[PDB]
């Protein structure tokens, strides 16, 4: 009888900028989803493929955590077939989503008088994210047609901004906690039952 | 080279509706998002709306919540701003201008500015301008330097030229700004200093021309 | 809402001067100021993005510094073509709110106005309205004080005034101010005055007239 | 403006006690703080970050707990190698702040201070410097209060303190402080003596002597 | 796993100048955040300065702001603190300080501790320490035990070592901790006690040895 070690996600003390998303694999235990779906403690709990009531008699595979940070705002990115700027370059969904997203306001935490810069997203890329891709460049994006030549300058960004996190921020600009759980469901002896 | 050009400004009733458009040409229009921004007459910049590269994240400000409506057509190359539910307070200079990158929610700067356009929102109806004399002192000199000029009172709209002699008289005219009255009516002053030995010889005419409504008062100031 | 203050409204300086310009922000917003430049009629134009940032065709005599909630925006060498209106704006978040705006103008010698009084016309009195104006000539700086008297009764809300662009010639104002007020209101009194004050006579003159 | 203030200054305990240390902020700062272990001539080390979070390596008996201003730090099972200086740091506002420091010593009976008088030798006083020791020996607690009288006159910032760490043998301390004058100022006076104040003496103990 | 190791400290002058390095192995040295942390010679911990995984951003104290400058170098993963105008409350040892996490723009914890460099900050030369005796008593009545001592003055730098007896006498000796007095030089006193019987039989003497000086004296202690 072991328990799968989803504490170690939910309950973390530090969490992982959204271009470098924390990915944590679960297998050969058991997973009582009831207890997390009955918390009255997460503002976002959509799960797209499987029903969330009370649905944990199925077998899987796998099942990655992906943990990250992001704004109020752009939760409404985190879903199959959405565009913006962590859908694009940062945090990539496929359209065949089978999993959960959970997503819960982290404002007395991740928050810092003073402003939390330490939380940054990708602005710049040559071309879109594909799905479950991670950047973690730092080259310099050449936004006309002069090189940069590894220096910044005129039309010459670092391809990373920082969030600005203060517990005075409307909820548009205050943290949510974000994480997603992927069940893989392929010819394998599935352990992940979780009665 | 890279620049915008807006139409569609005008003079609509209050609770009246209109529609203003920007075409940008210079540039690649879907790599970057734009906002509106306005100018109130003496007054000072107010952002009012920002779309994205593709119209999926549009933010108003708290006084055009509802009222207002941004979109933009990535095929024409063009922006467009909806207002229903015109306010008197609405009446202002609208810029378009372009961010530096695609979503524009924080971290930018407008580097390129539309010529701008004027939206006037007003109940009042066309109507032309009345003028008055000033007598400049009739105190029998006792000076050297004398201030005369007309008084341009209850027209709409703006502008009127007001010349005096006909071009002959150029120096020592100023016409000052003209101020909306609580009435909905403009009215400014222009005014001219002459050596006063100069007042009982020389005659002073103001010729005052309103243009849409055919309006031409050729008034005299004697003393 | 994240408010904005510019220090100060309006200075004044000469060519080849050196001028700073203070911006202030309620909330620290990190590095994401930008200053805007307007000229009176024409559409702003950039000049510092991202606290410290020149813009491409922006002489180098113009620069920034600044973190936090605290900015500045300094001009080496004055040129001619430098007295306009500067504004400090904040892109940390919407809805996204510039200040105010400081004027720079040219600077010069004080100059005394010359104050002009001119009382209702004959073909106004037979309207219902009756408007008494004040003028003001070749002042310098722009701050003056104009108070309407009747009677020794000081009045607002019943007037307004205008004042003119910088002139080129010798960079000076002017200001008219009106008092409208009805035809039965005109004739329950006797005298009119308007009293100005501006730092550059000795006290206070106004300029009166009775009626008839 | 963020400073933090830790509690007590110092504690005694014994193997198998309890020890609490509080730790106060001026202003919220939420969870961002850290408790670190230091023994004298090493490097310090860390033992809590966030709020209560314990490091891989740190003993299972270490607990923090708190919030917003308040915090505490406690150890359980007390043992030989937890005796060294506490901290807490701040780490939500710059510049960040660490705090006052907390000892913790072993606790034993009271001990009585053995109290010796030196004067200056012969030798010294050719130089031109005198140095009057006075030696406190073997005594618990660490609150030794001595004080200098020369003619049963008070002196104040002449005398430097210098104590020994806890004896290994019998958890013992020790003291000597020197009263350190000129060769002229030495043969102004006649009697020198030096006075304790200890919580194991009922009454203060002087010791004194006079020049030859 | 990491390893943090610091060079560069010494002796200078008031006034004067320093760089000290910190050179680290084993992690991606341009993604975490640098701190410079400073402990006085008996006082608590002080953090002093703090780089932010490029150089973009630079913290310093209201202590050393004017008169420190951090900076790194990535390709040769070393760190720099560059200090001026120093004084005598900059004696200190100096520790290179870094996170366990990814830390990009502000420091946070401090998981990992280098040795630490001493810097010192002095106007005094090397010089010779001076040995003088402290008799142990004149009346063997209260409890038959006696103190006795030797005094170390006027050393500069550290250390001094004194042996009583070589090695052979170690049973009740008390060498206290040097203290900086007020005029640069250090002070030192070592203590003994033996029973009052052996006062005037027994013989013991206070060798004191200093290496940067090159001086190693004998004393005699006799009541
Ligand atoms: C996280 O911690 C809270 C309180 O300690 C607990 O109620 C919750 O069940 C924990 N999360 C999980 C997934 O167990």
């Amino acid at each position: 009888t072991n328990l799968c070690p989803f504490g170690e996600v939910f309950n973390a003390t530090r969490f992982a900028s959204v271009y470098a998303w924390n990915r944590k694999r679960i297998s050969n235990c058991v997973a009582d989803y009831s207890v997390l779906y009955n918390s009255a403690s997460f503002s976002t709990f959509k799960c797209y493929g499987v029903s969330p009531t009370k649905l944990n008699d199925l077998c899987f595979t796998n099942v990655y955590a992906d943990s990250f940070v992001i704004r109020g705002d752009e939760v409404r990115q985190i879903a199959p077939g959405q565009t913006g700027k962590i859908a694009d370059y940062n945090y990539k969904l496929p359209d065949d989503f089978t999993g959960c997203v959970i997503a819960w306001n982290s404002n007395n935490l991740d928050s810092k008088v003073g402003g939390n810069y330490n939380y940054l997203y990708r602005l710049f890329r040559k071309s879109n994210l594909k799905p479950f891709e991670r950047d973690i460049s730092t080259e310099i994006y050449q936004a006309g047609s002069t090189p940069c030549n590894g220096v910044e300058g005129f039309n010459c960004y670092f391809p990373l901004q920082s969030y600005g996190f203060q517990p005075t921020n409307g909820v548009g600009y205050q943290p949510y906690r974000v994480v997603v759980l992927s069940f893989e469901l392929l010819h394998a002896p599935a352990t992940v039952c979780g009665p | 080279q890279v620049q915008l050009v807006e139409s569609g400004g005008g003079l609509v009733q209050p609770g009246g509706s209109l529609r203003l458009s920007c075409a940008a040409s210079g540039f690649t229009f879907s790599s970057y998002g734009m906002h509106w921004v306005r100018q109130a007459p003496g007054k000072g910049l107010e952002w009012v709306a920002v779309i994205s590269y593709d119209g999926s994240d549009k933010y108003y400000a708290d006084s055009v919540k509802g009222r207002f409506t941004i979109s933009r057509d990535n095929s024409k190359n063009t922006l467009y701003l909806q207002m229903n539910s015109l306010r008197a307070e609405d009446t202002a200079v609208y810029y378009c201008a372009r961010d530096r990158d695609r979503f524009g929610d924080q971290g930018g700067w407008f580097d390129p500015w539309g010529q701008g356009t004027l939206v006037t929102v007003s109940s009042a109806s066309t109507k032309g301008p009345s003028v008055f004399p000033l007598a400049p002192s009739s105190k029998s000199t006792s000076g050297g330097t004398a201030a005369l000029g007309c008084l341009v009172k209850d027209y709409f709209p703006e502008p009127v030229t007001v010349s005096w002699n006909s071009g002959a008289l150029t120096s020592g005219v100023h016409t000052f700004p003209a101020v909306l009255q609580s009435s909905g009516l403009y009215s400014l002053s222009s005014v001219v200093t002459v050596p006063s030995s100069s007042l009982g010889t020389q005659t002073y005419i103001c010729n005052v021309n309103h243009k849409p409504s055919n309006t031409k008062v050729d008034k005299r100031v004697e003393p | 809402d994240i408010q904005m203050t510019q220090s100060p409204s309006s200075l004044s300086a000469s060519v080849g001067d050196r001028v700073t310009i203070t911006c202030r922000a309620s909330q620290s917003i990190s590095s994401y100021l930008n200053w805007y430049q307007q000229k009176p009629g024409k559409a702003p134009k950039l000049l510092i993005y991202a606290a410290s940032s020149l813009q491409s065709g922006v002489p180098s005599r113009f620069s920034g510094s600044g973190s936090g909630t605290d900015f500045t925006l300094t001009i080496s060498s004055l040129q001619p073509e430098d007295f306009a209106t500067y504004y400090c704006q904040q892109s940390y978040s919407t809805p996204f709110t510039f200040g105010p705006g400081t004027k720079v103008d040219i600077k010069r010698t004080v100059a005394a106005p010359s104050v002009f009084i001119f009382p209702p016309s004959d073909e106004q009195l037979k309207s219902g309205t009756a408007s008494v104006v004040c003028l003001l000539n070749n002042f310098y700086p722009r701050e003056a004080k104009v108070q309407w008297k009747v009677d020794n009764a000081l009045q607002s809300g019943n007037s307004q005034e205008s004042v003119t662009e910088q002139d080129s010639k010798d960079s000076t104002y002017s200001l008219s101010s009106t008092l409208t007020l009805s035809k039965a209101d005109y004739e329950k009194h006797k005298v009119y005055a308007c009293e100005v004050t501006h730092q550059g006579l000795s006290s206070p003159v106004t300029k009166s007239f009775n009626r008839g």
